[PDB]
RNA sequence: GUGGGAGAGGGUGGUGGAAUUCCCGGAGUAGCGGUGAAAUGCGCAGAUACCGGGAGGAACGCCGAUGGCGAAGGCAGCCACCUGGUCCACCCGUGACGCUGAGGCGCGAAAGCGUGGGGAGCAAACCGGAUUAGAUACCCGGGUAGUCCACGCCCUAAACGAUGCGCGCUAGGUCUCUGGGUCUCCUGGGGGCCGAAGCUAACGCGUUAAGCGCGCCGCCUGGGGAGUACGGCCGCAAGGC
């Protein structure tokens, strides 16, 4: 399986306005994806969650979200 | 059987006939070692049954057998506390077993006189659908369907 | 008397009891069922027979009232979680889709003694 | 000193969503809950389940790790402000200014105390239901102090790495966090795991020493009696030294 970071270009880990590229690192429900799906370093990664919990409370990533097909 | 598959015992056929499940009802039959008296009990019903009713006894067997014989049955199983009654399919060679003895319970609980008539009125009943071996055998099969609850208790 | 024609249907399942109520497109109710709703009194209620007789009284209800588009949803887990929406898609109603929304805190209360 | 860096380090104020509970409303019948089974309990004054709205308290899912920070206790949403410690590179400045540390002083999880607030959920005591030979328990339903906050006390612990602090010396290998570098790698500084020499009663330790040495502090001298008695000091008390 491809890892986040595989497939994406030289973009700002510090955006928290981005939404297009912070969805990327979301997964089906509105959870941060670990490092063995983002392909993140651990200081990278560490800038990533408190990045999406910043856009979260702007209301443009989502807090949670609700799983199909169960 | 914790080591082998306890290899099933092939029976000899029989003398008149020449099949094997007529051998099995008759040692079925057979108590205290007596197989000639048994024979001698199957074949006068034989001759009772074929004449009783224009038919032949070899088909009239089969299809008897073939009526008691169950599709599910209970086993119970030990599960949080006290054990409960779990349905499940039947094995070919216990449905023979099984089939063989309720036919020779239920001509045995008749009533009767003589041995060969017993055999042959048993074997008609079966045969035509009713009887008491069918009942033993339906109310084994309605212990299935009735406590299905227990359906995921399987094993 | 509603002719509802499409709705939600909520399956809650617990290590108790399974019920299931089947609402309409804007979240309010229609008819339910549950494993007490059938004869099941005790643990009873728990199993995954159950389940799946309390979803199909609940379907036949929603017949009555003439459902035949069902969106799912379902909350929470135990034996027959999964019987419920298995004897859901086969009573008769065309499931729409199935959506599990059991509803997890962020580490906000305090768990029963059981629960820790 | 300069220039960079990582961090649940501390304090203050703000702020976000999920969930529980409660209240208002809508729609909707007959049970819900709970257990190995059950019963107490709640429900026709309309519960449970579902939907919308409101209130309040407490705690921060995923990220999260075998991770990080702190002297220890301990410290996890986000933002801002105030502030501590620490690491690296440059080889710039002072020029032995160092190490330890009886007493003292300060800090010190939880529980507990006092005054005043607060109170969802949990929950000693307690009230019931079961289980059992009995149930004063485990299991179930309730439920107060408390848990939360402000301020002042309390000074205990498996306060554990059961390993005092500092410095130098003594094979490496492997995983990792964080810096620098001419960046298959090297070089510092933390976190683990194997294992040289050596140590150890053995288990095991082994550049994060329990090895080889040095300095300084604390403590030990058979078990029970007993962390008891008396005395003193501290404390509102519980009690502590
Ligand atoms: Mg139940
Ligand atoms: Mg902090
Ligand atoms: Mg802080
Ligand atoms: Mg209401
Ligand atoms: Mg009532
Ligand atoms: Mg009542
Ligand atoms: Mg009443
Ligand atoms: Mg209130
Ligand atoms: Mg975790
Ligand atoms: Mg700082
Ligand atoms: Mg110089
Ligand atoms: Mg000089
Ligand atoms: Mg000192
Ligand atoms: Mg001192
Ligand atoms: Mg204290
Ligand atoms: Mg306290
Ligand atoms: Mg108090
Ligand atoms: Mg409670
Ligand atoms: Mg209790
Ligand atoms: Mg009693
Ligand atoms: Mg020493
Ligand atoms: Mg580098
Ligand atoms: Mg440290
Ligand atoms: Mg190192
Ligand atoms: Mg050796
Ligand atoms: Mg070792
Ligand atoms: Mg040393
Ligand atoms: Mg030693
Ligand atoms: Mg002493
Ligand atoms: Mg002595
Ligand atoms: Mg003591
Ligand atoms: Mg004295
Ligand atoms: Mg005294
Ligand atoms: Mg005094
Ligand atoms: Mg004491």
């Amino acid at each position: 399986k491809a890892k986040v970071k595989a497939t994406l270009g030289e973009f700002d880990l510090r955006d928290y306005r981005n939404v297009e590229v912070l969805k990327r690192f979301l997964s089906e429900t509105g959870k941060i994806l670990p490092r063995r799906r983002t392909g993140l370093s651990a200081k990278e990664q560490r800038i990533l969650a408190k990045t999406i919990k910043r856009a979260r409370i702007l209301g443009l990533l989502p807090f949670t979200e609700k799983l199909v097909r169960k | 059987a914790r080591r082998r598959r306890a290899e099933v015992r092939q029976l000899q056929p029989d003398l008149v006939y020449g099949d094997v499940l007529v051998t099995a009802f008759i040692n079925k039959i057979m108590r205290d070692g007596k197989k000639n008296l048994a024979a001698r009990i199957f074949y006068d019903a034989c001759k009772i049954i074929q004449e009783k009713t224009g038919q032949e006894p070899l088909k009239v067997f089969k299809q008897a057998v073939e009526n008691v014989k169950p599709r599910m049955e209970v086993r119970s199983r030990r599960v949080g506390g006290a054990n409960y009654q779990v349905p499940m399919e039947v094995s070919p060679r216990r449905q023979q077993s099984l089939a063989l003895r309720w036919l020779v319970q239920a001509a045995n609980q008749r009533p009767e006189r003589r041995a060969a008539v017993r055999i042959a009125h048993e074997l008609m009943d079966a045969a035509e659908g009713k009887g008491g071996a069918v009942k033993k055998k339906e109310d084994v099969e309605r212990m299935a369907e009735a406590n299905r609850a227990y359906a995921h208790y399987r094993w | 008397k509603r002719q509802v024609a499409s709705g939600r249907a909520y399956i809650h399942a617990s290590y108790n009891n399974t019920i299931v109520t089947i609402t309409d497109p804007d979240g309010n109710p229609i008819t339910w069922s549950s494993g007490g709703v059938i004869g099941y009194k005790g643990s009873r209620k728990g199993t995954p027979y159950a389940a799946q007789l309390a979803a199909l009284d609940a379907a036949k209800k929603a017949m009555a009232y003439g459902m035949q588009s069902v969106d799912v949803i379902v909350r929470g887990t135990g034996a027959g979680r999964e019987q419920a929406i298995r004897a859901l898609q086969a009573s008769g109603l065309q499931v729409k889709s199935i959506v599990d929304d059991t509803p997890v805190p962020h580490n906000g209360c305090r768990p029963k003694k059981k629960f820790r």
